[PDB]
């Protein structure tokens, strides 16, 4: 718990924060990524939020493209098991 | 047992990125804007202003909190932007009055000086505002009121603002009458010449010291008597400290001098026989594992964008430590605990719009706080309430009243901070300046007002698009910005940070880098006061 | 908040009075101005025996020295010397 | 001034005589005894439980308990010997859960724990009735609460026994509202499933902590969710820690494992802002003159021999030393004034038959430590009251009634210490179990009843030697055994220590060597709490 | 003003139709069947007990309490059944003791009498918790209590469950030194003899009467004197009047016979320097519009079919005035305001399954009357709650104990009516036994349960269906009844108002028709004490 490898455990994936439209994409299918790399820019409501990433694990799948309304608290990528 | 090892919050940002270089900048120009105009308001009056002043022997106010408080102790002033362009052709810098909190002869006072050297110490109806929110804050905390009494009376042209309703200038002898019968002391020290109300302040005080000719107390100035009566006579002989202090006896010490009557007040207040007691439970101090300065790149000066409140609060907090509560539940509001220089203190922000669940969960968790009586601290950075067909069938005006309701009737301490926006009902659910928290602060990129400028601009483009929709004569898209360009300008206007502390609405503007000493000095002059019961109403389930 | 505190302090060297200007500032350093020259002094109080010593800089030079302080005038005892200054008495 | 010299109880036994040897030699196999019977309470359900419960990744109950307090700390653990016995073919070891004292954070706290390896955490009625003890404890004390929950809901078998009454599982909900008005904090920590009323114990908690996968709460289980609705759905889903932190926000805390929520259980109670506070003089602690173990030959197993209750006190107040109060009045009660680890104590103990001297001794000493706030501490050996037509005539009747209205009344912590016989109305006046001491434990030769065994018996056998003598038909010496044999071996065995603690009658069998630290331990957990002003009745002269 | 026209509730009931002549008849035969019972259990102990008793000269216990109350004031007698069918083979009439308020000298006041026809007046394990319960009564409402003291001692073969817990036959005594601690007066009545323990109840009464030659005071009984001293003494020279009044001094007034003895009584209680002073308003008393015997009708003996609980209110109320309280909310509960007797109450009652709206509902309610010191009712008819996995989802178990946590604070009085069902945590928030509601009433037709006995036999019919499928061996629709047919049995046995009348569950059972009168009564007699300030928990939103 101390370790923070319980950070990566408290959630398996990250989700989109409102229902709003996906501004920006910054990951492409296969992406090695590290923990605090923006993934997703957002905006809800007339309201800029970007996406990073939780862990160091390569990216597995997008699961929306650019233009795309993502609802709320809806899985936005897919990371590889490790 | 203290010795089990924790986790703490806060990461290091990014400071090579853009987003952090420019949101530093941009804060970076707010402070040093900030700093410059404070440094033109230290001045006062001015130069003409200030020779006049020391010509007569007198010390400049500032002159005199500095020798009146403990050697280098800190001192917290209150207000320093009060009267900032309140008025259109008239320089009133800080209102004609200091007002702050210090150490004289290790106990917290609130001292409360006219400055002599703005519009000859003429009351203006913000200088009644500041001194008595200045008495409001010694009463809450029961700190000792010191009135370095310097005054040219009320400014007749604004007298309808100033002697007539309840909270004007009549109001300043009443809160002194009622802290006196608390046993709050009240001291005041005439350094100059006080006439009509400002006579009544060192009769009105538990002690009283004047100076030997430099001070007056006369009910009716010379100019009065001279139309009453047809007699001439000197300020010195109706008044001054002879006369007073050896046969009216009005004057309880006689000082020679500036400097002798500031070293009686340093005696009087040491023979109050008061002992500071702590209701709260103590730990080490411990600085924040981050550096302050770091706010400035994650927080910017854009309230468009969005950062994460658990970085401001990870750069304040003792050690970085916090114990965040109901974390996964109602996520757009942080709630937690943690100790602030060795004081516990429960810590409320926003961190996105509010629903029904974030309001839910800050009251479950001011009660908490409210039965282990642990001062609470709010970061207000709103941008409203969830909008939606639903969330108003599941009562979301219901949840959010049972936060308006708990945080109106709780008892302990109360610290409000404003970090970004303040909007609507939102302002009330965070501890608004109407739900009296003993200290309300504001940073520089702070903007307050009923509603966001852009949502009243696009209200009222429905409103006039439906008017001549409906109607039937055409609106067209220039038609709409000679709608929403003055509505936006207005906003932008009345909501910035300096409108807002110009009149008394908030008790200073505070460089972020200084968030954790103005906290930790006002949670510690808050704890002067035992901490009392709480008594909830009907909690509307 | 927002500004630096100077205190003006006055020490008597023989029959002459010296009025110090001394800026308070944040890093723990005091700044001080005598007439027209500006000097940035950091120091400490530790001690070694029974006698209080005052580990100090002025301008970078560093130096140590025995501080008692009796009535109305500072010692400070060094090897370069013994300085003696008055501390003014208020009316 | 406190160098003055004085006086020490205790003398040194013979240990070569043959009466120490034998009383030594019996005592000992009374505590050996005892000791192995606890090893085998300690494995609870048995290897199959214990590894089944281990397989899950929980931790083993008494392991949980281990981690929770600080490293080191003694645990005071009460009514080891619940259930014992107490149901013909079930074996519950402890009653199936284990209740007692420790220190977390540095704070003393009641934590009670589910043994989920004992009839799969089931509520037996002895397992209400532990819990509601323990709770009273808490209360009375002011002892923050914890519950470890790991529970299987009631035996349905034995529901009228659980379910309907007062003192019935349902009181267990009220006493937790009731000490959570009063500050008394609240905490759940759900380690298992819990089902019906098992999930109202986390939501009538102040702050509540869910294990990951393991914990589940809901009203209706899976099992009755399909018969009512038809619909199959898992524990986790029903429950779980996700659908309660995340969405129900029944959870305040959400934890991976048993450790974590351990470790998370520990930050709460740092938190609580709780300082203890001492209302009596403190002085430093000592061992007593005499060794402990001794007490073995001093006292040995048979209630018949009698000894001086003033070589018990000897070997366990701090130096041995005793201020006797009435020291030549009513010697058959011992009275005076002593100190354990510091603590002012008043000791009240038996060394004979109670005449009225000694209950108006008594009564005279009661009225004495109530008037100063000093904590009482009654040693129970007692054979009964002084039987006489002039005692009667004498009102030994309205003297023994002075001390039992006076020992109820009296608000000062109160630890009752049955070292011998405890038979009628002598308990009472020893404040006995209905009249509400803080603890009260038990030796292992100890003997509870209305009467003793052979009073008993010699009273029957008048009676009926009457019966027949009276009516005519000859009833022989024979036919006395008859009579004789059955009712002493009733109350020789429902006398015995293991049937009384059994049954929730007193917290624990104690070895006597352990008697000064079980003291220590139980006088210490009972200043959590003012001691208020005692208000007596009236005193019938 | 109260001049204002209202609507009223109740309606004609279609007494041509079939359902309310069903209804009606199988009420009326249980009502018969309670009647019948009664009468039975009037005798006490029997003719042959009785012409002893009475060739004695001493009264009967009944006409004993008939001339202690004021002349044609009614009675109000608690747990008539205590004891029916309890012991297998021992027959009990009321548990040898009879208990119950009336009014003395204008007073009302707690008279507990034994019943010496019934085994001599020996006390059975019922007859403490009785007599415990009693006292209960009189100190939760500050009602005095009168002790006809006629007791023969404790009962021997059952002596485990009579002497030694904190609920046992001790607390008898702690009771009355607490009440007179407290200025509740305490009056004995020695009207024959007490012996042991029962000798303790003349001496620790504030005030005590003896008969002349019938009463007999003493510890230790003749048969215990002569067995510990070999000496043979009368128990009137051992105890009696004349010893206690003249030499002993146990005996504060001297009565001829039994009628002497309670014209004493009554002459006590008038100088009590006591009058009743209300703390609710009152307003004139009316009748309810409908007739109360139209309830058989309505309600029947059907628990599976359901009635409107409004129509049980409409019959009780003064006038069928109510004030329903979120009517369209959570209508399976409802909650309103009405008026017995003139006094002001809230009443709670279900109308079908609890859910979350149901809960929330309630607990609003009852903070409603604790705000405004508002005594409470609640009329039991349950069902269980809701079974969803959505409805867990959304913490109807929070919701549940939300109510819980409500009811078991409140401090103003409480009275429970169980019309109904009473199964699961649906008991708990409708104020069980095990939330001290003052007073405790079911009608003939409740049945009451852990669950309902369909429930248990349907969950056992899966667990076991599931053992034999899981496992591989079929079992088969007969083998279902085999495990069905016995808990059916059980819990119908285990849940008859007789079987929870005879253990003291509830304080009576109680003709429908008589529920006006006995709600009065109760209430009265609750309003003698002064309703203190509610203090609530942590209520978890
Ligand atoms: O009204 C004109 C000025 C001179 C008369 C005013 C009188 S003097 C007595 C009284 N006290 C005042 O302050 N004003 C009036
Ligand atoms: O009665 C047999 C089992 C299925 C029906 C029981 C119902 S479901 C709704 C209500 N809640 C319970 O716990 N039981 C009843
Ligand atoms: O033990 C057998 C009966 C006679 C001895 C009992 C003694 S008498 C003194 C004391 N008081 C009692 O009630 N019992 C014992």
């Amino acid at each position: 718990y101390l370790s923070s490898v319980s950070s990566q455990e408290t959630q398996g994936g990250p989700l989109a924060p409102m229902t709003g439209t996906i501004e920006k994409v910054f990951v492409k299918a296969g992406d090695k990524v590290k923990a605090g790399d923006s993934l997703m820019v957002m905006i809800a409501m007339k309201m800029e939020h970007t996406i990073k990433s939780p862990k160091d694990g390569t990216v597995k799948k997008v699961f929306y493209r650019e233009g795309a309304q993502a609802n709320r608290h809806t899985p936005l990528v897919e990371f590889e098991e490790e | 047992y203290h010795g089990d090892s924790v986790a703490s919050l806060g990461t290091q940002p990014d400071l090579g990125s853009a987003l952090y270089q420019e949101n530093y900048k941009q804060m970076k120009a707010l402070v040093n804007q900030l700093h410059e105009r404070v440094e033109h308001i230290k001045l006062g009056g001015g130069e003409k202003a200030r020779a006049l002043h020391i010509s007569r022997g007198k010390l400049l106010p500032r002159e005199r909190i500095d020798n009146l408080i403990d050697p280098g102790s800190p001192f917290l002033e209150l207000s320093q932007f009060a009267g900032y362009q309140l008025y259109d052709n008239e320089e009133v810098p800080g209102g004609g009055i200091i007002t702050g909190i210090g150490r004289v002869s290790g106990v917290e006072c609130m001292i409360i000086a006219n400055d002599a050297t703005v519009k000859g110490g003429a009351y203006y109806p913000v200088t009644v505002k500041k001194q008595l929110r200045a008495q409001e804050i010694a009463m809450q905390n029961r700190l000792p009121c010191i009135y370095l009494v310097d005054s040219g009376g009320a400014y007749l042209p604004r007298q309808a603002d100033v002697f007539p309703d309840r909270d004007h200038f009549g109001r300043t002898f009443y809160n002194q009458a009622i802290m006196s019968s608390k046993n709050i002391a009240q001291i005041a020290v005439v350094m100059g010449s006080c006439t009509a109300g400002g006579a009544y302040v060192p009769a009105m005080a538990d002690e009283n010291i004047i100076v030997r000719k430099q001070g007056t107390i006369f009910l009716a100035g010379p100019p009065l008597v001279k139309a009453a009566t047809g007699e001439e006579v000197s300020a010195e002989d109706l008044g001054g400290a002879d006369l007073h202090c050896r046969k009216s006896g009005v004057s309880d010490h006689w000082a020679l001098d500036d400097h002798h009557a500031l070293h009686l007040t340093r005696k009087v207040v040491r023979n109050l026989n008061y002992q500071k007691k702590l209701d709260v439970t103590i730990e080490p101090s411990e600085e924040p594992l981050f550096p302050a300065d770091e706010l400035y790149g994650i927080v910017g000066a854009n309230l468009k964008r969005s950062f994460d409140v658990r970085e401001v609060i990870a750069r304040i907090v003792d050690g970085s430590r916090f114990t965040e509560f109901k974390a996964f539940y109602g996520d757009t509001l942080v709630t937690g605990f943690a100790r602030i220089f060795g004081y516990p203190v429960g810590i409320v922000g926003n961190n996105g719009v509010l629903f029904s669940e974030s309001a839910k969960k800050g009251t479950h968790f001011v009660q908490l706080c409210c039965q282990r009586n642990i001062p609470l601290l709010f970061l207000q950075n709103i941008t409203g309430f969830m909008v939606g067909r639903e969330y108003e069938a599941e009562g979301i005006a219901k949840d959010g009243a049972k936060m308006v309701a708990a945080v109106a009737c709780a008892q302990v301490p109360k610290i409000t901070l404003i970090i970004g926006g303040s909007y609507g009902a939102g302002n009330y659910g965070m501890c608004g300046r109407a739900y009296s928290p003993r200290f309300l602060y504001i940073w520089p990129n702070a903007r307050i007002s009923v509603m966001g400028g852009e949502q009243a601009a696009n209200v009222l483009a429905t409103i006039t698009k439906d008017q001549r929709a409906r109607e039937g004569k055409q609106f067209s898209s220039a038609d709409e910005a000679a709608l929403k360009e003055p509505i936006i300008k207005k906003f932008e206007e009345e909501g910035n940070p300096y409108y807002s502390s110009a009149r008394v609405w908030d008790d200073g503007i505070i460089d972020p880098a200084d968030t954790r000493l103005v906290l930790g000095l006002s949670f510690s002059a808050a704890l002067n006061a035992p901490i009392e019961k709480t008594d909830f109403g009907i909690f509307r389930m | 908040l927002n500004i630096s505190y100077t205190r003006n302090m006055t020490l008597k060297d023989g029959k002459n009075n010296v009025a110090i200007a001394v800026t308070y500032n944040h890093d723990g350093s005091y700044s001080m101005q005598i007439e027209d020259k500006t000097f940035q002094v950091l120091g400490n109080l530790y001690s070694e025996g029974d006698c209080t010593y005052l580990k100090c800089s002025v301008n970078g030079v560093a130096s140590k020295a025995k501080l008692i302080i009796l009535e109305n005038t500072i010692y400070l005892f060094s090897k370069e010397g013994s300085i003696e200054i008055d501390i003014p008495v208020p009316k």
